[PDB]
RNA sequence: AGGGGAUCGAAGAUGAUCAGAUACCGUCGUAGUCUUAACCAUAAACUAUGCCGACUAGGGAUCGGGUGGUGUUUUUUUAAUGACCCACUCGGCACCUUACGAGAAAUCAAAGUCUUUGGGUUCUGGGGGGAGUAUGGUCGCAAGGCUGAAACUUAAAGGAAUUG
């Protein structure tokens, strides 16, 4: 039977949230279940930052990273990302890293 | 690898457990000792033993090692115990929070007063 | 816990409880006399106004209503009885 | 068979038993 | 049944306050604690160390009360206690347990850690829990040092103290030793600062 | 528990807690018995002579062992203050 | 809404005891509650209590002791026909020798044993052991 | 106090509810429905004399393998037809 | 020869305790069985039931055998002892020991009237276990024991003459039933009947009065 | 029945896949998707957990209201404000640890205060299948909703936990 008292994911006192479409497979899913990651990352990357500031005007410039919120659909979230699978107890752990 | 088995490490423990007023840091004598005090059916194994209890002996000499507690450690400790000469009578007087001193008044008696405050 | 006197409870932790959940229930609001020194006599205003109380002769103000106790308008004195 | 589809299975079957009975009215 | 000059003394009072034995735990606060004495702001509750004394006296008055002072038992896995207990244990008949415990020590004769005492004393009922638990598997009384967060299930007689380090622990243990000697014991009368340094009973260095 | 003609029949008249006066029965091995030692003039703690109590497994399970001890020994006049029947 | 005044204060007394307690605060108090709480005291099952005068229905502080196992209320106050007063005790009492069915009669509130010696019957209230 | 009305006057409610929930009882339902007399080849009776039509050979059910020898009977009192077993070795010889 | 470990295993052989009722007065935890052997030799074994149980193993199936035993006299001392072990015999070897340790006392009493020598119980007492609750209704004399074959046997050994029983659960699973029946009669020195209201002066622990006559070496 | 019809898209047609491939993937795209007027009355409409009252145990968060302060931060001239901070108090959405207690268990501050069985009240269930079927009644434009059996069959279906 049951195997989460949060149930599927986070919704106490709402009854209907409203869905979001899966970034990876367009699957609908309630935004409370959304399993979300914040893809803050550099525009450039690793080795290109030198070549950036190199063949450029301006003093080092500024460099402004590119943020977007990702929403995964479980079977997407599971198939790759933050998910693994956890022990009966490790499951309970809400802590991130 | 040369990880000694349990039968090896086991014996050596109990060996040091009761023949520290004997033995040494030397294998060769610890070796000749074993035959005298313990009975085994193997030359290979006996050395196998001695070597390690010889090693065990070598590292006790520079601080205790777990498992082996031949009580001479617990009572070398006991007399080894002491320190101090300075205590905690100097200098000034027993500094306290308001309430701590309010406490004293509201129960106790003569106390060297020295009160500061606190903040958020 | 386990043994104590419900009959003679501390005047302090008694004090901190809800106005209904005391030993004998009773209020916690008060009354006061109020002056705006242009006057000579005083009016008696309940601590929780609901109505913005108006002075005796001069239609001046006196206080304002809130979510509980009243805000006594500016230049005013008092005493509780 | 799926629970769903068996409810549609039987749903259908009624709609026709109906049809046939109406032939008799 | 009240002695006479077994009151708290100023020489004692000074002792406890340098150790900061009256600096009971923060926000944290087991309901079971009336040993408090008014809250200092900056959230540090102050301990009525007179009661702290009185309990000590009682703890003594029970430690020295068991026919064989050797099945009286010290415990502390907490490094700020190991040098304390050991020293308490030397001065009085009591057998020490400093370092890791090891479970099955009161149940299971079949072990060699095995003890079977008539009174268990402990420092910090958190870390030492094993003792406090296993002792209750087998009607053993418990004496215990306690802060304001110390869990007092299965420990009778608390000694409202300060497991926040330093000297407090070390103090108390030395005091227990003091008064179990002063109780039915080769010591002495009145004030009697006691030959032994309180700084003895301390956790070492580095 | 007596009998027709006198005769104290039925073995074992069990103990009893002191803060709860529930029976303390055989298999409760979480119960207790704390002897406080009777002292005399100048420290000396008269051995083999005690004011004693018995705390039931339940009470010290719930953690009431300490408070209840305080209250009990204080009204036995061997703790001065510490406790207050009012709260 | 609050339905049998007896029932609550009764249960509380139980849950105090059970929780190892030694006092209970009960509300709202009443003639019935007292005269019941009277009878428990009469036979040793609780100590002494006190009526406090809220200017309402009342609060009672009970001092109980530990002797008491269970104090329960019968909730449709059934009619007992003097023959049946045995049947009741039998049903719910631990032994013959002690404990009481307490009940209500035109001749007063009382324990069946007294309602035996007085030979009057009526409605049924609760019990004590 | 879950479910049922505890009132001292709730007599009717209670006795009514019982009447209803006796219907969940198969033995009861059967008895008032008169399943006895209506269906079931025997009237309401313990036995019934009929007449043989054909001798039959029923293959048993699994995991048993056999040929279970019984007779198709036309019940005299009643009309209805029944297949009935002939117990013990042989015996099916005794019919016709 | 014995050779007892445990303080209490010593005071016993040392003829310093005469009855388990001391152990019971002082709720002392028995750990060495020969304690109760000397303390109570009128005990006799009773194997109630034996059942096979099996575990699958990464290499092996393991059918060890539960055995369930009831030791006792017929004067208020009973043990329910249960152990599975890879030989039937051995399981019945160990269980009896465990059943010996387990031995508890039984408050028995009178139905109605005073008369002589308790035939029945103090009160009604319920012992629940898993899904089985047993009830013990005190019966009048000559009622005998109203209980299933097993539970009847557990009570005779307990030395109980007149008592009714109701039961309630999956009784067919014996292990859970006796374990309840046991509790039900281990529940009779729990009941604070009024006769027991008196204050007995609160006895002193054998471990202290014969502390010297105890202790290790 | 009008309107609207971007998007996405039951049906249909396609391109590939497949042994097959009425699908999964891609394309095209009807109805639908939105709105007005009237219908339908169903969802795992879920917390798979009735409502009112009472009692039983610890902890930090938090949402709204209130109360308390020679609290911070806002400077002007101190306030007044507002936003913070600490304590306490109602009533909310929850989580934490405990297990006096409860359960077949998983777990439960209620699923606890139950053979020591009674605070008040509603509703449903009584082996599995036959079956939510037949029938009658009734609602609806329809699709369908509510109400709702039996003959027969059958020794198991089922729950939770353990080990493989
Ligand atoms: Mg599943
Ligand atoms: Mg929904
Ligand atoms: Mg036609
Ligand atoms: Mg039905
Ligand atoms: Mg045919
Ligand atoms: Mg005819
Ligand atoms: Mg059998
Ligand atoms: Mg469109
Ligand atoms: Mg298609
Ligand atoms: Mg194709
Ligand atoms: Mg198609
Ligand atoms: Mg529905
Ligand atoms: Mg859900
Ligand atoms: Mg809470
Ligand atoms: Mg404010
Ligand atoms: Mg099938
Ligand atoms: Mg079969
Ligand atoms: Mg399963
Ligand atoms: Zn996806
Ligand atoms: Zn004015």
């Amino acid at each position: 039977p049951k195997k989460r008292a949060s149930n599927g994911r986070n919704k106490k006192g709402r009854g209907h949230v409203k869905p979001v479409r899966c970034v990876n497979c367009s699957k609908s899913i309630p935004k409370d279940k959304a399993i979300k990651r914040m893809a803050i990352r550099n525009i450039v990357e690793a080795a290109a930052v030198r070549d950036l500031s190199e063949a450029s005007v301006y003093p080092e410039y500024a460099l402004p990273k590119t943020y977007n919120k990702l929403h995964y659909c479980v079977s997407c979230a599971i198939h790759a990302r933050i998910v693994r699978v956890r022990s009966r107890e490790d499951r309970k752990n809400r802590a991130p890293p | 690898g040369r990880v000694r088995t349990k039968t090896v490490k086991r014996a050596s423990k109990a060996l040091i457990e009761r023949y520290y007023p004997k033995l040494t840091l030397d294998f060769q004598t610890n070796k000749r000792l074993c035959d005298e005090i313990a009975t085994i059916q193997s030359k290979r194994l006996r050395n196998k033993i001695a070597g390690y209890t010889t090693h065990l002996m070598k590292r006790i000499q520079k601080g205790p090692v777990r498992g082996i507690s031949f009580k001479l450690q617990e009572e070398e400790r006991e007399r080894k115990d002491q320190y101090v000469p300075e205590v905690s009578r100097s200098n000034g007087v027993l500094n306290v929070d308001n309430q701590t001193s309010d406490l004293v008044k509201s129960l106790g008696l003569k106390l060297p007063l020295s009160v500061i405050n606190v903040s958020a | 816990v386990l043994v104590q006197d419900l009959l003679h409870p501390t005047a302090a932790s008694e004090a901190r409880k809800h106005k209904l959940k005391t030993l004998v229930q009773g209020p916690r609001s008060y009354f006061l006399d109020v002056k705006c020194p242009g006057c000579l006599n005083i009016t008696t205003v309940f601590s929780h106004a609901q109505t913005a109380v108006t002075c005796e002769s001069c239609s001046t103000i006196l206080c304002t209503p809130t979510g509980g106790k009243a805000k006594l308008s500016e230049g005013t004195s008092f005493r509780r009885k | 068979m799926r629970a769903k589809w068996r409810k549609k299975r039987t749903r259908r079957l009624k709609r026709k038993r109906r049809k046939v009975r109406a032939r008799s009215k | 049944s009240l002695p006479a000059t077994f009151d708290l003394t100023p020489e004692d009072a000074q002792l406890l306050l340098a150790a900061n034995t009256h600096l009971g735990a923060r926000n944290v606060q087991v309901h079971q604690e009336p040993y408090v004495f008014n809250a200092r702001p900056d959230g540090v509750h102050v301990i009525n160390v007179g009661k702290t004394w009185e309990k000590l006296v009682l703890a003594a008055r029970i430690i020295a009360a068991i026919p064989n002072p050797e099945d009286v038992v010290a415990i502390s896995s907490r490094t700020f206690g190991q040098r304390a207990v050991l020293k308490f244990a030397a001065h009085t008949g009591a057998t020490p347990i400093a370092g890791r415990f090891t479970p099955g020590s009161f149940t299971n004769y079949i072990t060699r850690s095995f003890k079977e005492p008539r009174l268990v004393i402990v420092t910090d009922p958190r870390s030492d829990a094993q003792a406090i638990k296993e002792a209750s598997y087998v009607n053993i009384p418990v004496i215990a040092l306690t802060d304001l967060d110390s869990p007092s299930e299965f420990v009778d007689v608390a000694i409202p103290c300060n497991n926040r380090g330093k000297h407090s622990i070390g103090l108390i243990w030395y005091l227990l030793a003091r008064e179990v000697l002063r109780l039915r014991g080769a010591l002495v009368d009145r004030t009697q600062p006691w030959s032994i340094m309180p700084d003895l009973y301390f956790y070492r260095d580095p | 528990m007596e009998n027709d003609k006198g005769q104290l029949v039925e073995l074992y008249v069990p103990r009893k807690c002191s803060a709860t006066n529930r029976i303390i029965k055989a298999d409760d091995h979480a119960s207790v018995q704390i002897n406080v030692a009777k002292v005399d003039e100048e420290g000396r703690a008269i051995p083999g002579e005690y004011v004693t109590y018995a705390l039931s497994g339940y009470v010290r399970s719930r953690g009431e062992s300490d408070d209840s001890l305080n209250r009990l020994a204080q009204n036995d006049g061997l703790l001065k203050n510490v406790w207050s029947y009012s709260r | 809404t609050r339905s049998s005044v007896l029932a609550d204060a009764l249960n509380a007394i139980n849950n105090a005891e059970k929780t190892g307690k030694r006092q209970v605060l009960i509300r709202p108090s009443s003639k019935v509650i007292i005269k019941f709480l009277q009878v428990m005291q009469k036979h040793g099952y609780i100590g002494e209590f006190e009526y406090i005068d809220d200017h309402r229905s009342g609060k009672i502080v009970v001092q109980l002791n530990g002797r008491l196992n269970k104090c329960g209320v019968i909730s449709p106050r059934f009619n007992v026909k003097i023959g049946d007063i045995e049947k009741w005790t039998a049903n719910l009492l631990p032994a013959r020798q002690f404990g009481y069915v307490i009940l209500t009669t035109s001749a007063g509130i009382m324990d069946h044993e007294e309602a035996r010696r007085k030979h009057v019957s009526g409605k049924i209230l609760g019990f004590v052991y | 106090g879950k479910g049922k009305p505890r009132g001292l006057n709730s007599a009717r409610k209670l006795r009514v509810h019982r009447r209803n929930n006796r219907w969940a009882e198969n033995n009861y339902k059967k008895r008032l429905l008169g399943t006895a007399f209506k269906s079931s080849p025997f009237g309401g009776s313990s036995h019934a004399k009929g007449i043989v039509l054909e001798k039959l050979g029923i293959e048993s059910k699994q995991p048993n393998s056999a040929i279970r020898k019984c007779v198709r009977v036309q019940l005299i009192k009643n009309g209805k037809k029944v297949t009935a077993f002939v117990p013990n070795d042989g015996c099916l010889n005794f019919v016709d | 020869g014995w050779v007892p470990v445990t303080k209490l295993g010593r005071l016993v052989k040392a003829g310093k305790i005469t009855t388990i009722e001391e152990i019971f007065l002082h709720s002392l935890p028995v750990k060495e069985f020969q304690i109760i052997d000397t303390l109570l030799p009128g005990l006799q074994d009773e194997v109630m039931n034996i059942k096979p149980v099996q575990k699958q193993t990464r290499a092996g199936q393991r059918t060890r055998f539960k055995a369930v035993v009831v030791v006792g006299d017929s004067n208020g001392h009973v043990g329910l002892g249960i152990k599975t072990a890879k030989e039937v015999a051995g399981a019945i070897r160990a269980g009896i020991i465990i059943a010996k340790l387990s031995v508890i006392p039984i408050r028995r009493g009178y139905w109605g009237t005073n008369l002589g020598q308790p035939h029945s119980l103090a009160t009604k007492t319920t012992g629940k276990c898993g899904s089985v609750t047993v009830r013990l209704i005190p019966a009048p004399r000559g009622s005998g024991i109203v209980a299933s074959p097993a539970v009847k046997k557990l009570l005779q050994l307990a030395g109980v003459e007149d008592v009714y029983t109701q039961s309630n659960g999956k009784t067919r699973t014996l292990e859970n039933t006796l374990k309840a029946a046991f509790v039900a009669i281990g529940n009779t020195y729990g009941f604070l009947t009024p006769n027991l209201w008196a204050e007995q002066p609160l006895p002193v622990s054998p471990l202290d009065i014969y502390s010297d006559e105890a202790s290790a070496q």
